[PDB]
């Protein structure tokens, strides 16, 4: 998932 | 009078992201559905995949579900982008 990738 | 159930999420993507990978759009769609399913019963989930602001709309069964979604997602990071989440204004189309 792409969630939380800064 | 209006008890808002629709959450507008912005900066999730740029439409150029889908130019050279045909799978990214649905990967994002499901990423969003999986995350938002924790906040409430989803009635409708839409990605405006040609909108330059990277817009998605998620409609919930209860207004408290939209509030919980807004609280959790606003300012969170997604694929290297900081996203916004806000209650729909009831008038703007995407
Ligand atoms: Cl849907
Ligand atoms: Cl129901």
């Amino acid at each position: 998932s792409r969630w939380d990738v800064k | 009078m209006r008890h808002e159930r629709v959450v507008i999420i912005k900066n999730m993507f740029h439409p150029m992201d889908f130019e050279d990978d045909p799978l990214v759009l649905n990967e994002i769609r499901e990423d969003l559905r999986v995350e938002c399913s924790k906040f409430g019963q989803i009635r409708k989930l839409l990605l405006f995949d040609r909108h330059p602001d990277g817009v998605a709309s998620v409609s919930f069964r209860d207004p408290e579900e939209a509030d919980y979604c807004i609280q959790t997602l606003d300012g969170r990071w997604f694929g290297g982008r900081q996203i916004t989440a806000q209650a729909w204004d009831g008038t703007t189309d995407y």
